[PDB]
């Protein structure tokens, strides 16, 4: 049964963040870039709800471990019939991450002792028009990590990254927002798993519910939302459903519902299960959560 | 003047489906096989052979998810039996595999060749002179078949002779199983089965038309296509009517 899938193609983007105790959770990130050769110096950035106590690099086998415990989660939801077969641095070598308090960071940004610098002004330039301006706002908290992947970090695996760090607050803000673009639309391609976090359908259903879905190509597709409760389950999510006919005998019909997106939560385990493939939209914001006070 | 099967015997003969399902003990042990799936719709056909044989008078015999051994064991029996009063004898394996294999529920494979020479003329003497058919739906490959454009439409008889092989596919490439109808050529063998037997057509006619539909079925996902290829070292035609 083929081993000739998963190449240089699979690359969303998967994120775990985890309560590691009382006072520190950890954040896991892996990104298409991450995963491609570099050959200069590659920046990025998002925010976290704390300051970060220490930055690593994991095994790629977690990849695929997130991306599973979730894709499963969603996949229950579908009904897919498709034909099945038998002031604060981390330097390193290869990257180099600082973590400075949002604010702080527009002030000074120039400053490329990260060795960003000969990207000049024209790249970094770029960065404050486009990303910056989405990451500092009225609450200048919200700190921002700052990585610089410097290449030779596709050398060997462990290309994924892990952020240990302290929550200010009891907040929580898995990292979706976006390079704020001309156009005006974002495409999502990503996974999460965040647990110890509050649910929170206000938010998830003004999420979900600005979310436009992959075509199946039939005019008879239809995107319902949904936002059901069960019992130890709460999901918001849209999905495409379209019937189909049998392909020989009697008449039976099949009533596909596939592409789901949004956010399914375990009532129970106090778990947040993620899903946003391949939808557009065009609100472009990270999603803050409140961490079980 | 002329040649055909026997199938006088109201109880035309046994129908050994083996459906297998769950290939959760294979997920653990052989390692390469982890990233497998169940065979989820094989049900469909299971209760799809068992209708099709069972207007054309046979005493279907199914059996659960078995393993390598079990299968093994299950033909080593339906071997020392008697078959004189049946005029026939049908075996359908349903399944993963690879080339010429078929895995069973364990997770090892098993040799075509070893499961469809246990009946032979010597091994069963009791069927010897009376068609043995085999179905087998399984990969035998990992390869897609292409799809290319068309812009048309008293003495001794040898030891394996009376044979009827029906592949769900060509060697080297994958068949395909649907969730929610079920597998083309299982599906195909039946809707063309079940329907060219009351006209009285024989089974190498049949098939040949099943190797029309699976050829037209096409993957709309992986431009995936599919080709049955039967194999018959029968002696006249085979032909099963009913009521």
């Amino acid at each position: 049964c083929v081993i000739f899938p998963v190449e240089i193609d699979v690359s969303q983007t998967i994120i775990r963040d985890c309560q590691v105790d009382k006072q520190t959770r950890e954040l896991v990130y892996i990104n298409k870039i991450m995963n491609t050769q570099l050959t200069k110096p590659v920046l990025m950035m998002f925010n976290i709800s704390g300051p970060i106590r220490s930055v690593t690099r994991k095994n790629n086998n977690l990849r695929d471990r997130i991306k599973s415990k979730v894709d499963e989660q969603f996949d229950q939801l579908e009904r897919d019939y498709s034909d099945q077969m038998d002031i604060k641095y981390f330097k390193d070598e290869h990257y180099s991450v600082s973590c400075q308090n949002g604010s702080v960071l527009k002030s000074k940004f120039a400053k490329i002792l990260k060795s960003h610098d000969y990207t000049d002004k024209k790249s970094i330039e770029a960065y404050e028009k486009y990303c910056l301006p989405k990451l500092v706002d009225e609450r200048n908290d919200y700190y921002v990590a700052v990585c610089v992947l410097k290449p030779g970090f596709e050398n060997g695996s462990n290309q994924v990254l892990s952020f240990e760090y302290n929550p200010i607050g009891n907040k929580v803000i898995v990292p979706f927002a976006h390079e704020i673009n001309d156009t005006g639309l974002y495409e999502y391609d990503v996974v999460a798993y965040v647990d110890s976090v509050q649910f929170d359908g206000e938010q998830f259903e003004e999420f979900v519910q600005s979310l436009i879905l992959p075509s199946s190509f039939k005019n008879s597709e239809k995107v319902l939302y949904y936002n059901e409760a069960s019992k130890n389950k709460s999901m918001i999510y849209k999905a495409l459903e379209f019937t189909t006919e049998s392909s020989w005998g009697k008449s039976e019909k099949y009533n596909w519902k596939i592409f789901c997106n949004g956010f399914i939560y375990d009532k129970k385990s106090k778990v947040l299960y993620v899903k946003l493939h391949n939808v557009t939209s065009a609100l472009n914001k990270n999603v803050i959560l409140n961490t079980i006070k | 003047l002329d040649k055909v099967y026997q199938m006088k015997s109201k109880p035309r003969g046994y129908c050994l489906i083996i459906n297998n399902h769950n290939f959760a003990k294979a997920r653990e042990k052989v390692p390469k096989l982890h990233s497998i799936r169940d065979r989820n719709g094989t049900h469909l056909d299971a209760g799809a052979l068992t209708t099709t044989f069972e207007e054309l008078h046979f005493e279907i015999k199914p059996h659960h998810d078995c393993t390598v051994e079990q299968i093994y064991e299950i033909l080593k029996i339906y071997q020392l039996m008697d078959h004189s009063n049946m005029d026939c004898f049908i075996c359908c394996i349903l399944s993963h595999g690879d080339k010429g294999i078929i895995y069973g529920t364990d997770g090892q494979e098993a040799p075509i060749y070893e499961l469809t020479s246990q009946f032979t003329g010597l091994k069963c003497p009791s069927l010897a002179g009376k068609p043995k058919v085999f179905f087998i739906q399984a990969c035998q490959g990992d390869n897609y078949q292409k799809g290319i454009p068309v812009e048309t439409d008293t003495r001794y008889i040898p030891d394996e002779a009376d044979f009827l092989l029906g592949m769900a596919t060509v060697n080297n490439c994958v068949s395909y199983r649907n969730p929610a109808e079920g597998t083309w050529y299982i599906q195909s063998l039946c809707q063309s089965l079940r329907e060219r037997c009351p006209r009285g057509d024989d089974i190498l006619t049949i098939l040949t038309e099943v190797n029309y539909e699976v050829s037209n079925k096409d993957d709309k996902k992986n431009m995936g296509k599919q080709m049955p290829q039967p194999t018959f070292t029968l002696r006249k035609k085979l032909v099963f009517p009913s009521d």
